[PDB]
Parts: structure tokens; sequence; C-alpha cells
């Protein structure tokens, strides 16, 4: 099952994790447990927190989604040859070999001049990369961009320079080819990988046993669909940490609406989900046509916008199980009180819209003086503002001991 | 058409020496509109040991002959005496800054030297450290590696 | 050696025929070893000086934040002009604007007791004021819109507002032995070493 | 020049470090086993008419 | 020949015009108005065709330090004038006769608010700021390197 | 020019025949192979040089060449790399590649100068370490594993 976990803290994800593996023994012949991740920073903070409360971290492989995807591409579908021939590398070499051929063309035309004027391979290059690195892009978002322009076939719709990337892209394929270079990319391989997922309905064909995908706040449209067709033959544990409880995306048809106004269970307890029964669906919270118009807090509202996509993303899911493990924020602090809003969805900002709301001011929550919880502070320089904070952090350590430095 | 920023007795000086003549900016294409100065300003005055003094104040040399060089030695001491000269009478209160009926003494930080060129400026900071009134080179250029 | 036999087997692998000039090679080398960067030392001998990393939001008791100034902090860079892609946006896409961003609220999010936040006020050469990265603005802005010292109860939305952020806000000394940073109070120097000049306590 | 600096009245105490067989093997690692975190650090030293 | 005194809120936000901001005439406050006026569309007949956005008002000074005071400027002024239109009500200048000009209040106030959170991106560069940009984004053209 | 005693080289050591009954890499299948495996094996309660130098003593023959203790104090965690564990159907090992010396020829790799670099290094240490951490690892693994 694809199981998704929304939690407030990494650390009650990682509890989570924790959990999990003390539970089901694993297998051990050797074999890796699973853990996605996209920051160096993540593995080694997991492998530590893990050799911790267990005394010991060994195995564990911590592969990017994109290097996870392909992995199992390999496993599931028929002879599909490690490593794709179309890697942003490889694209950029061939591309170089071809981009000369495909000039005088009236099509390139653009490229034509751009290159003659002068060069040596400079501007060749440079070209021949950013192309491929387009189309390693491509190939993930629009992955069904290529199969068209495969075909000669363009897109209504797109700017210019499809003009001359589409008829690339199908030069590219041809060409990769006759080299005798397999031609799966991962754009013509995701809705096969699904469908003989989605189908064979019997058994899992000797993939893993358990996998993870902690701390990575967003993933591609066609991963997340990826996993979830995977997660039928797999245990698919998503630690997602979301700085809300509610849901603070946006709708689609406001019949997709009541598909939402599900509810997500306790990891270990039972069901919950956003407050206000109907009257939230309706007064502003996805407003006109648009989203969220109040995303209650302001703050997650300019700031989170990647948060909204990848969270609108996974409650379109079908085969998924996400399930609340957010913990609470007691308002005793300036950055407690922030934190709060920012975890129920409200905004405490006072506008003073009428004279009663506006001339008095105990309404707002009260400040503290003695409250250092997010401070701030200017300075002239670098050097300053260094020093300057060498002698806080000082302060703040002299301040409460059990704050060792690995804690700044 | 409003200059806000400055004093009425300024601006009018300021005009009237630019309406001089026509086209005092010399390019048909460059004509000379003077100004009205802001009403929030109406009350900028500036005393000194006594009453108010004159927005501009032209110190002129004597004689019939001057040189470049002349015309340095003798401005920038005159210059600095004037300045030493606002700022003792501003210790004693007797040099202020006004607006209608609030005020302030006259301090460095308020006065300020133009000049044109490194030169010019060192001119002026001589003869102004000749009479211990500390001064800065707001455009100064040289580097901390031939200190 | 490394990255020298990476970018040439590379090469090799897409079948290459033409020869190639040094600058390709150099110029890529430079690139990537331009881009490898080193963190080992990430998470042994305490207190981590660092860049906001995406993907890598893990909860520190203590968060700083320095040179959040405008135009520094939210990096740009700006799409290629001919990624399609950036002209015609969907759910999925990413950009760097996103994902620094959702970084400052990842810090935030993470800071579990103090969060540190400092930017340069002024360059010390024409002296003209500078501005803190927008970001900032939008927090302390929040602050004080939602907040009040215990004096002012019965003043004013903008007034109690002010006093807030104003008290919030810490305007730092120019140089270190400014005797403004050896009085009693607020963050009062941990560093005997100046305060004998800071006294004018010399010996001409 | 009524002043006077804070003194911090903590102390250094312990140490928390992520060692590695490397409380052993003397430094000039330094930065090395930062650089490439798998280099065989067993070896070094030139080699001559052998 | 010989301007017409300038009168912000009233000039026509189309095509051509050159300004001649004499000795500290407030040259800064009349581009704040200006651009306010053109984000909420405002004037009349002497506005312009639509409202614009912060990452369309183009603006280009010399200074570095100049882009940035003119950027902090802004930002404020905005956060200003969109408050000042939660209130409906404004008690000074500037502002009042400029939601004198406004028609929905509760619009400007939300328009407003994006402008304030898109400001880290406002369009104003410096001379040398915005050729390198529009360089680098049409290189073909210009046969830069990218 | 270096294929052929590179290629003859390699499988020597293949093919060669480890502690013996059996036991050669060119014996070990992919299953029975996990490389290159990083451990983190956490350490409370500062580990002492001296400590330490007592036990490794009494147990390690080899450790009997005691200089040791040349690190001091540390609490935090322990990384290590473990170049190659594998196991032949019945129990699990420890493999180091360890690509050294240019002491001349064969006369320098024997039982007694192998041991003798060994202390030399102290990469006796290693081995303590890493099989104490295998020993955590199948431990947690192997529910229920014996020693
Ligand atoms: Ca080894």
């Amino acid at each position: 099952m694809l199981r998704v976990y929304h939690s407030n803290r990494l650390d009650v994800l990682e509890a989570l994790m924790e959990f999990i593996v003390e539970r089901e023994r694993l297998d051990d012949p050797f074999e890796p447990e699973m853990i996605l991740v996209q920051s160096t920073g993540m593995a080694q903070w997991l492998q530590m927190t893990l050799s911790q409360k267990f005394g010991i971290a060994a195995n564990i492989d911590f592969p990017l989604p994109a290097s996870f995807i392909w992995d199992m591409f390999v496993r599931v579908l028929p002879e599909i040859p490690k490593e794709s021939a179309f890697n942003k590398q490889s694209m950029s070499w061939k591309l170089m070999t071809l981009l000369p051929q495909l000039l005088e063309r009236e099509d390139f035309t653009l490229l034509r001049h751009y290159l003659t004027d002068d060069s040596d391979k400079r501007k060749l290059f440079q070209l021949s990369s950013k192309a491929a690195d387009l189309f390693d892009q491509y190939l993930v978002y629009r992955p069904d961009w290529l199969a068209q322009w495969e075909t000669g076939h363009l897109v209504e719709g797109l700017g210019e320079a499809q003009a001359w990337q589409a008829p690339l892209w199908k030069a590219l394929v041809e060409y990769t080819h006759q080299l005798g270079q397999p031609r799966w990319h991962r754009a013509n391989l995701y809705q096969r990988f699904i469908e003989t997922l989605e189908s064979a309905t019997t058994c899992p064909p000797g993939l893993p046993s358990r996998v993870f995908i902690c701390g990575i706040s967003a993933l591609p449209p066609v991963y997340l669909q990826a996993l979830q067709a995977l997660g039928k033959h797999i245990e698919i544990h998503l630690l997602f940490t979301n700085p809300c409880r509610y849901y603070w995306g946006d709708i689609k048809d406001p019949a997709y609406l009541a598909k939402l106004l599900t509810r997500q269970r306790r990891h270990s307890f039972e069901d919950r989900e956003l407050p206000l029964f109907r009257d939230s669906e309706n007064a502003g919270q996805l407003f006109n046509s648009d989203g969220e118009q109040d995303v209650g807090n302001p703050l997650l509202a300019s700031w989170g916008k990647l948060g909204r996509d990848y969270i609108y993303l996974l409650s379109d899911l079908e085969s998924s199980q996400e399930l609340d493990a957010f913990v609470d924020v007691t308002p005793d602090n300036l950055l407690h009180n922030i934190q709060s809003d920012i975890l129920e969805l409200e905004n405490r900002a006072v506008a003073g819209v009428n004279i009663e709301e506006f001339s008095r001011s105990d309404n707002k929550r009260p400040l503290d003086p003695l409250d250092s919880s997010i401070t701030f502070h200017v300075c002239h320089s670098p050097q300053r503002e260094v020093e300057v904070l060498h002698d806080r952090l000082l302060a703040m350590l002299e301040e409460d001991p059990t704050l060792t430095p690995r804690d700044i | 058409d409003t200059n806000w920023r400055s004093a009425p007795g300024m601006v009018n000086s300021v005009n009237k020496l630019f309406s001089q003549t026509d086209d005092a900016f010399m390019f048909r294409e460059i004509p000379f509109i003077p100004v009205k100065s802001a009403g929030k300003n109406q009350a900028l005055r500036f005393v000194f040991k006594g009453e108010t003094q004159p927005a501009m104040k032209m110190w002129l040399m004597e004689g019939e002959s001057c040189g470049v060089g002349d015309y340095q030695s003798t401005m920038a001491q005159v210059c600095a005496a004037q300045i030493r000269d606002w700022l003792q009478a501003g210790q004693r209160g007797e040099a202020l800054l006004m607006n209608g009926d609030d005020a302030r003494p006259v301090r460095a930080s308020d006065i300020s030297v133009l000049v044109r060129s490194r030169q010019e400026a060192a001119q002026v900071r001589d003869a102004l450290t000749l009479l211990e009134i500390p001064s800065v080179y707001l455009s100064n250029r040289d580097s901390v590696f031939e200190t | 050696e490394q990255q020298w036999q990476a970018i040439i087997a590379e090469g090799l692998g897409a079948q290459y025929g033409d020869a190639v000039p040094l600058s390709l090679l150099r110029d890529e080398l430079a690139q990537r070893l331009d881009q490898e960067r080193i963190s080992q030392r990430f998470l042994a001998g305490p207190v981590n000086i660092c860049t906001l990393m995406p993907m890598r939001s893990i909860p520190f008791k203590v968060v700083c934040l320095l040179g959040m100034n405008d135009g520094v902090y939210p990096r740009q860079l700006a799409p290629l002009g001919f990624d399609l892609m950036s002209q015609k946006p969907k759910r999925g896409d990413r950009s760097r604007r996103d994902d620094d961003r959702y970084l400052f609220l990842e810090a935030l999010i993470s800071a579990q007791q103090k969060l540190y936040i400092s930017y340069i006020g002024r360059s010390i050469q024409d002296n003209s004021e500078r501005f803190p990265s927008v970001l900032v603005q939008e927090l302390i802005d929040y602050i004080g819109q939602s907040h009040y010292l215990p004096g002012d109860e019965a003043l004013n939305c903008d007034e109690s507002e002010a006093r807030v952020k104003a008290h919030l806000t810490c305007l730092h000394t120019r140089m270190p032995f400014d005797p403004q940073n050896y009085q009693p109070g607020e963050r009062q120097s941990y560093a005997r070493e100046w305060l004998p000049a800071a006294s004018q306590a010399g010996k001409a | 020049a009524e002043l006077n600096a804070k003194t911090l009245q903590r102390l250094p105490g312990d140490n928390w470090r992520v060692t590695s067989y490397s409380g052993l093997q003397q430094r000039g690692h330094g930065i090395a086993q930062d650089l490439m975190p798998r280099l065989d650090v067993d070896a070094a030293g030139v080699a001559s008419v052998v | 020949d010989v301007a017409e005194t300038l009168d912000p809120l009233r000039l026509p936000l189309q095509g051509e015009r050159l300004i001649e901001a004499s000795a500290g005439t407030g040259k800064t406050f009349t581009i704040a108005a200006l651009y306010l006026r053109l984000l909420l569309g405002l004037g009349g007949s002497a506005a312009f065709p639509r409202p614009l956005t912060v990452e369309e008002l183009l603006v280009v000074t010399f200074t570095e330090a100049a882009t940035a005071e003119l950027r902090g400027r802004i930002r404020s002024n905005i956060h200003e004038l969109r408050i000042a239109c939660l209130r409906e009500t404004t008690d000074n200048p500037l502002y009042e006769r400029l939601l004198e000009e406004i028609d929905d209040k509760a619009q400007a106030a939300q328009w407003l608010l994006l402008a304030e959170r898109q400001m880290d991106e406002a369009a104003v560069f410096t001379i040398h700021g915005f050729c390198q940009r529009m360089l680098n984004l049409n290189a073909f053209e210009s046969g830069m390197l990218f | 020019q270096w294929e052929p005693v590179l290629t003859e080289w390699i499988t020597a050591v293949l093919q060669a025949p480890l502690n013996e009954t059996g036991v050669s890499l060119s014996q070990l299948s992919a299953r029975n192979k996990q490389v290159e495996m990083e451990f983190y094996l956490p350490i409370s309660e500062p580990l002492i040089a001296s400590q330490l130098d007592t036990l490794i003593r009494q147990f390690d023959p080899l450790s009997a060449g005691c200089p040791p203790l040349e690190f001091m104090q540390v609490r935090g965690m322990l990384k290590g790399f473990i170049d190659l564990v594998f196991r032949h159907e019945g129990r699990y090992y420890l493999l180091d590649y360890k690509s050294n010396w240019l002491g001349e020829d064969s006369s320098a790799y024997t039982q007694q100068a192998m041991a003798a670099a060994m202390q030399a290094h102290r990469y006796d240490l290693q081995y303590q370490l890493y099989t104490l951490a295998l020993h955590r690892y199948l431990r947690h693994r192997i529910a229920d594993y014996d020693y």
C-alpha cells in the first residue's frame, strides 16, 4: 500500500519510520533498507538518528527519486537497460553531432545564425547541453510532449522554440536508434510501467519489501502515479512533513471537493479532517473558481506555494491512504504563536478595518519584552554580522543549558 | 513646479540667479523655469550671532587681478574661518537652524563643502584641519593598501 | 582525475566522432568542479554554518539566517526563455523562486526554540541604506500586526505594531569596540578583548 | 566610561564529534576525507627507480 | 513648448512622456504614484488600457543603490495604499486622492496584495541589469553565451 | 600495457583460498555479497584511549604491541565503510582490500611482514571496530542471531 503520512515535525515522521522497522523485522540477506531522499543532509540526519534508537544503522540506501523510479522500471518491465540512453549527459553529446546537420533548415534558422558568426564548439556545446538539459526535464514534466514530437506532431499552445526543439527531439530519437541504443526513455516507459503493474493483479514480481520517502516536500505528478501503481505490491511509506494540519491547497471541480471531504486516520487511532462542516468549503475557502481565497494564514499563503502543489497532488491519488500525525503547538512564544498559526491555518493579523477594531490594541496577543525567540538584527557588514551572531549564540548558550552546539 | 526640500530664501536666490539672462544654461533646448518653494517650509530660516542670514551669501576677494593660486589659499582660509565661526557660535546657541519657532545649534554634521577635485578637497581639509575642525572627504578613492 | 575521466567517458558513450578542442573539456571540468560541494562535516563537530538546501529541512533548536537582504536571499536565475515549460506552468512544476521561498518557511517551521534573523542595513562606504529581503519583511509585518507590548494596550493598530517591530529589530554598531556594546542589557558583548578601547582607557 | 563585558559562566565540558577510525590516522587527511569520502586513505607517497 | 505643470494622477499613461523633475521636486514621490496608478490601472482617460503586474512595470535607474531605494520605497507605498483600501479611509494626502479614483477598494486591496508579495521580482533594474537580462533571454538574437 | 599483468593479477586474487574450507571470492554470487557497507555506531559515555587499550590487550595477541591510546576522549558516532561483507552459507565475513606497499617484492607480504604493518598502521583497531559494527548489524537484522 502507498501510505502517506502528514506530520508537523520531521521527528514524529522519523518516529513512524523507526517503528515500521522495529515491527516487521524485514528480511535480512543483506537486503538494503530503502529510503528515498533528496539531500545528503537528510541521509546523514537519518543515519545518525537511526543508529541511536537502534544501536546502529548499516545498509540503508538513499536513492534519489528519479534514480528509484528507473530502478524499478528495470525490475518490472522486460529488458530495460540500467541507465537510460537519454540521460542528460549523453544527450548533450548526441545533440552536438546532430545540431550541426540540422542547421540550414529554416526551422533552425535561429540557431543557424547564432552558431555561425564565430565559435570553436563553444556555442555548440552550451546549446547541445542547455538543450539536453531541457529534454531531460520535459521527460518528467510533459512526458507526453515527446511521444508527440517523435512522430512530428506539435502541441497547440506552446511558444516558438518548439519549432526547433520538436524536430530536434524527433531527430535525437531517430539518431540514437541507428546508433543501436535502447530506445527507452523515462516518458515512453512510465505508462507501460503502470499498466503492467496496475494489471497483472497477481503479485510483486520480486521488488523490495518496504520503502520510505523522507524529507521530500515535492515530487513529479508522474513519479507519484508511478509510486501509486507500485504501492499495490510493495509497501510505500511516504513521510511528508506538512506545515498545516487542515487542507490548504486549491480545488478543481466543485465536484472534486466532496471527494476530498474524506478523512485521514491517525497512524494508530482513527479518522480526522478540516473544520466547519460545509461552511468551510463554502465561505471563501476555494472561492470563485480559483483555490483557497483565504488559505487562512497569510505566511503559509505567499510562501508555501511549492507545498500547495505537492499536497494537492497527494490528495488526488486513489490507491493512497493518507493519515494524520500532526502534533500541537501551544502558543507561549512569539515563535510558537506564529508556528501555531501556520499549523491551525489561522490569521491573527489585525488590519483595523473599522474604528472599533483599529482603536484598541489588546485584541492582538500580548508580547512579553522578555521574549527572545525570533529576533531581528541589522548590521553594517558580513564581518560585523558574524561577530554579532557569535555573541548572541554565546548568550543563548549560556541562557539555557541542554543546548549543545550541534543544535544550532 | 513645487520644490519641497528647500527654504524659500534659497529657492528665491537660485531662481533669481538662473533667471538673469535668457537661456542661462545656454541651450534653447534646456530652458530654466523657476520653481515654487513648498509651504511646509515657509518657516525655514538660519540665524547667526543675532538675526537671520541671507539664503545666499557671496564672498568677494579684493583687487583687480587674481590667479588660480590665490583664489584657493585665500578662499579655503576664508571658508575655514566661517565654518568654525558657525560651529563655535553653535555651541553657544547663537547659530540656529529654525523652522519657524523651533530651533537647533548647527553641528559639523550640518555643514557641507562641495568641491571639484581631490586636491580642492585637500586644500579645504587642510585649512579646516588648521583650525582643529575635523572633516571627512566623502569622495575618497584611495585604498587601504597605500596607507 | 574523476571528473576528467567522467567528462570523457560520457562523451565516448554517446559515440562522438569528431575531435574535441581542449577548451571544451577545461570549461566543463571547471563547471563540474564549481558545482562539486564539500559538506562531510555537516553533523559532527557542532554549529553548522551553511546555505539553504532544498529538500533538507531538519529541525534544530536554534536557527540563524544571515544576509537576508533584498536581492540576496530569494536567489534568482531566469529560465532559458526557450524553456517552453516555464511559460505554460502546471501543478508539478518547480522553480528556484518557489524553492527558496518555501525554504524560508521551512526554517520558521523547523526552528524549535529560537529564530535568529539578520541582514545588512547599509554598506560601510556611501552609507546609503539597504533593505531586508521581502521575506523577512513579511515576517515582522505579521508579528507587528498580531502582537502588542504589555505597556501599549490602548493606543492603536499601527502604533502598537511599530513598537513591536521596533522592539524585536536590533540596530547594531559599526565597530565591535563601540561602547554601546558594553553597557548593560541587550547583547552585551562577550568579547572583553575590546573593552579597554571601548572605555577610552588607552594611553596615547 | 562606565562599561564592562559580559563574562559567560558556562564551560566547554564535553565534545560531541563523529569520528571514524580517524582517532587513529594522524591528520594530513584534512579536507581529504571531505573531498573524497572513499579515497584510498590508507595509501600515500611517491615512486622512483623500481 | 513650455511644459504642463505635471499632475501625477492626471498624467496620460499612454506612450512617450518627458518629465522634468527640477532640483528636489519629489521625482521619487512622482514615480511611486505613477507606479501604483499603473498597477491598479487607475486614472481615467489618462489611464492605461488594462492593469499591469509588478513584473510588467519596467523601471530603470542608473545606480545600484538607486534600484534598491526605488524598490524599497515602492513596496512600502503598496503596503500602505493597500491597507488604506481595507480601511476605505486614509488620512494622509496622496493616498486619499487615490482612493477617490478607486472604484472597488475591495478589489484593489486584493490586486495590491499580490503586488506586495511580488516585489522580490519587481522589474526595477539598472540600465545595465535590464540589458544583460533581455540579452540572456533572447540569446539567439544577441549571439550571447548562456 | 598493464592489462596482461592486471587481468592476471585480479584473477590470482579471486581464486585465492581465504581461510580453509573452500571460501574464495570467485565462489561468491551476488546474493551473498554486500559491497561498501556504511555504518554508524553511536558511542555514548566518552571513549577513553587508555580504557580501551586494556581489554584490547587481553583478547588480541596482535594488539600486544601496546603503543595505542593515540587518540583522546570522544562522544558521539562512529562512521565506517566496509569494503566487503559476504556469506559462505553458514557465516558472514569482513573483507578489506588494502593496496599498500612499495616494499620491493613478495618477501614483504609474508604472514610476518603483514602482521607488522598491521600494528604499524594500527589496522587492528579497524578490525575490532568494523566487526563490532557487523555484530550490531547482524544481530539487528538476523532476528535471534549468535556470534
Ligand atoms: Ca580498504
